[PDB]
């Protein structure tokens, strides 16, 4: 319940914000499920959203191409 | 902007090396402080209502005349006439903000001087940097064998920094003690404006 | 499915950069625990080292300002007494331009000190001049005020 209120929301958008200087796959699922929340309530449009969830992908592939073999 | 008379004008003055774009910013950025901070009338002769008809810097300059190659002689004759404002006018004026500070369009004689005093300044600049520069090092002074193919010959030689700059300007901004005297024996905190050195 | 686009967009191929350690957690802690490319921390293999240098500036500080020093003697240019007047001298000014600053920044609404305000109050209540880093008229009452009087004086 506490994603529905729109100050929370807006609040925890601060925090998401200031932990994204060092993107890791984690942040990135954060900052994805805050931007579709952000979708669902006509504040955004799908191609953004897309363009998120795209960046995510590369990184998890980026990270998955340094463990062995 | 006018890095390129800066380093002419620094290797007019005794600077034959290389410097970095670091001391070219610190000195383009003190002129352009000074610049836009700044016979005669109170001779005796206008005590009147109503006037009447009349009627160690050589020593080095010379020792290095003497101690240079023709070719180092053409190549100083030819930085020797780097100015700041020569058929530069516009660009001089966009880079002094003329329009923002005075009215606009001031006689060619007025760029001239400033363009004399720039190069006074850069010269004055350089020459105390150089002596700085040479005690820290003097001060200072007191392992791979064999060889590479892109090795330098001897080297030796290094430009200036931006902390012999910033040394430089500090001396320079002392005034004589003659704006003091009236504060002795006070506990009086001294201000005054940018002094024109 | 999914939108695999025919050309990806300029964010996604980025060659990634280094990246400092944020949130707060520590590190070096050796417990149970990540960016591409985190920066790599600083080090120095040999020489003087920070513990002399910091204590030889205040002799090089003396040297530069006493005008030079003969050969055979030097470091001791200050009693005992006078170079703990001289770090409580540098403490303390360190602490008020600080103290002053970081208010004078917050005055103007501004969220973030840069370096405009400190040098401000090292101009204006200092009278140091740091280079490198980047007018009043009277109104018309006064004016009113001034021609008054000088008709009155007349």
């Amino acid at each position: 319940e506490y994603w529905q209120n729109q100050e929370n929301r807006d609040q925890l958008d601060t925090v998401i914000k200031g932990v994204m200087d060092a993107p890791t796959p984690r942040r990135y699922f954060f900052q994805a499920f805050m931007s579709l929340l952000k979708l669902h309530n006509k504040q955004e449009t799908p191609q953004d959203f897309n363009r998120v969830v795209d960046e995510a992908i590369q990184l998890s592939i980026r990270k998955w191409h340094q463990l062995p073999k | 902007a006018n890095w390129f008379e800066l380093c002419q004008m620094m290797y007019v003055s005794g600077e034959t090396g290389e410097p970095s774009l670091e001391t070219t910013g610190i000195i383009e950025d003190i002129v352009r402080q000074q610049v836009i901070e700044i016979g005669l009338p109170w001779e005796p002769a206008s005590f009147y209502s109503v006037e009447v008809p009349e009627r160690q810097r050589l020593r080095k300059a010379d020792e290095r005349t003497k101690a240079m190659t023709k070719e180092e002689y053409v190549t100083w004759s030819e930085f020797r006439q780097a100015s700041f404002t020569y058929r530069k006018g516009k660009r001089f004026r966009e880079w002094a903000g003329f329009g923002l500070v005075t009215d606009s369009k001031p006689s060619d004689d007025i760029i001239d001087i400033l363009g004399f005093l720039t190069f006074e300044m850069v010269q004055t600049l350089t020459e105390e940097a150089l002596k700085i520069k040479e005690q820290e090092d003097l001060h200072r002074e007191r392992l791979t064998g064999g060889g590479g193919l892109f090795d330098p010959p001897n080297e030796g030689r290094t430009p200036v920094e931006p902390r012999h700059i910033q040394e430089a300007f500090r001396r320079l901004q002392q005034r004589p003690k003659k704006a003091r005297a009236m504060l002795n024996g006070t506990k009086l905190q001294q201000r005054t404006q940018l002094k024109l050195f | 499915k999914l939108p695999i686009p025919k050309v990806l967009h300029d964010k996604a191929i980025q060659m990634p950069q280094p990246v400092p350690n944020i949130g707060g957690a520590g590190s070096g802690r050796p417990t149970y625990t990540q960016p591409a490319l985190p920066k790599t921390p600083a080090f120095q293999l040999e020489g003087e080292g920070e513990r002399v240098l910091n204590k030889k500036k205040l002799d090089e500080l003396v040297r530069q300002v006493c005008g030079g020093t003969a050969e055979g003697q030097d470091g001791n240019m200050l009693t005992p007494e006078v170079e703990e007047s001289v770090l409580n001298m540098a403490d303390a000014f360190v602490d008020n331009v600080l103290h002053q600053a970081c208010r004078n920044a917050k005055e103007r609404g501004s969220k973030v000190l840069e370096i405009r305000d400190i040098q401000l109050v090292l101009e204006r209540v200092y009278n140091i001049r740091i280079p490198g880093y980047a007018k009043v008229q009277p109104n018309s009452n006064w004016i009113k005020k001034m021609s008054a009087v000088q008709a009155a004086k007349v």
